[PDB]
């Protein structure tokens, strides 16, 4: 790995440097760096991995929904055949989203996930690893598309029975894998009403839990609530 | 328009 | 070149996708395996060429603009020295930012502008070389600095003759090419006297020529114009 | 504030 002579600590000095840049492909290298150095990651640090790889997917994700959509249109009655360019192009794209998501199931797998023992760590990882599934399977197709949407539904399903047992309701880990779930079940799983019996359990639940909550942490679960809530007017 | 997801927090 | 296989046309074709998929780099790298074909290149062709790796520089420029003022902050009296990392990344993007400028100013030396004969076209890749020798002068500090910013003068003179000569006043390639030369006297060249004459001059100029154009041209000049007008209150 | 140049045209 080309960061394999860089300090732990100047990866992560870097990769905020970086974020601080909005240069998010130096961000994702230099954490991926930082996670190879073998070391379990401290909350920030997780953070860290995280803004960057979802950055760097959403752009990706961004650019294939736009040629997916170009494509369709070519593909349809009336549609003056183009050769096989606007294909070729959505296959590149796709292939690099493909090899990001397996960069961060990876890591993941190899070691993050069997050596997070704590509750927040361990449910940040296998929502991380559902989030990834889940991203593959939007470019899915072929035989493998079952097989990936199951992967990411065990994965938010271990994370969800481990965060219901161990955090509390308004927990905001808990909270966004409530919700990210949720958009499993909506927008890959085909179960809208699961989607919303969550979303609405999730916001009840965490609504009568506000009150144990000090200022700060108040505004970081009702941020999310505010989600679950703008889900379930898109939804209903 | 698609789902929100959880967005990134600095 | 890794380009080197694919059609013209479909470099041309996946130029236009990646604009629409926000994808600069690739666009970039799609448009240089079509400047590696050795053909001249048409107008709308050329803008694809300027618009990919305009994006591409104006990244990495935001980004080496992010942490040159940490930079220059850390290296204050009164700042924790925290170590080489901050010149380390700041080298690093600067370094790619050189390579892209680098790469530009060579698909323009072999061979775009010896080829172009036609006012529209020499014009246009001497202002990219007057512009892509600016971004070099932006990060340089030590012997060269004095080099650069003489080679882009130089570029951007050149281009200034020709337009004088060949093109109205409303041009639009003579338009932008006065505002571009403007913003290297003010920002680059120390030079804030001749950077307000020659956008007043210019201004005014064009506004005398407006009477001779359709709507839609009228629309192209004075949107120009107005960024003349915009620095010129900037800068007074 | 940095001075405005030419910018890109789709
Ligand atoms: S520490 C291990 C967990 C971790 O790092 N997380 C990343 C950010 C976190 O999402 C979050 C915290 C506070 C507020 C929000 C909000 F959306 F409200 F702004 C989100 C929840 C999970
Ligand atoms: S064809 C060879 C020249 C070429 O391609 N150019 C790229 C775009 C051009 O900048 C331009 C044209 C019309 C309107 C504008 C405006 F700023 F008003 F929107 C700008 C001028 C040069
Ligand atoms: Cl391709
Ligand atoms: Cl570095
Ligand atoms: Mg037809
Ligand atoms: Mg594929
Ligand atoms: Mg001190
Ligand atoms: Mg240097």
């Amino acid at each position: 790995g080309a960061m394999g002579s860089m300090e732990r600590a100047s990866l992560i000095q870097k990769a905020k440097l970086a974020e601080q840049a909005e240069r998010y492909e130096d961000m994702a290298a230099f954490m991926k760096g930082a996670v190879e150095k073998g070391e379990e990651l401290s909350c920030e640090e997780r953070n860290l991995l995280s803004v960057a790889y979802k950055n760097v997917v959403g752009g990706q994700r961004a650019a294939w929904r736009v040629l997916s959509s170009i494509e369709q249109k070519s593909n349809e009655e009336g549609s003056e055949e183009k050769g096989p360019e606007v294909r070729e192009y959505r296959e590149k794209v796709e292939t690099e989203l493909q090899g990001v998501c397996d960069t961060v199931l990876g890591l993941l797998d190899s070691h993050l996930i069997k050596e997070a023992g704590d509750a927040e760590s361990r449910v940040f990882y296998l929502k991380m690893k559902g989030d990834y599934y889940r991203y593959l399977a939007e470019v899915a197709t072929g035989d493998d598309k079952k097989r990936i949407i199951d992967s990411a539904r065990s994965a938010y399903q271990e994370a969800m029975d481990i965060s219901k047992k161990e955090m509390p309701p308004t927990n905001p880990i808990r909270l966004g894998l409530a919700l990210n779930f949720s958009v499993f079940h909506y927008e890959i799983a085909n179960s809208p009403e699961e989607a919303i019996s969550l979303a609405k359990t999730t916001f009840d639940e965490a609504m009568a839990d506000l009150h144990t909550l000090s200022e700060d942490s108040y505004k970081d679960s009702t941020l999310i609530m505010q989600l679950l809530r703008d889900n379930l007017t898109l939804w209903t | 328009q698609r789902s929100t997801s959880t967005p990134n927090v600095h």
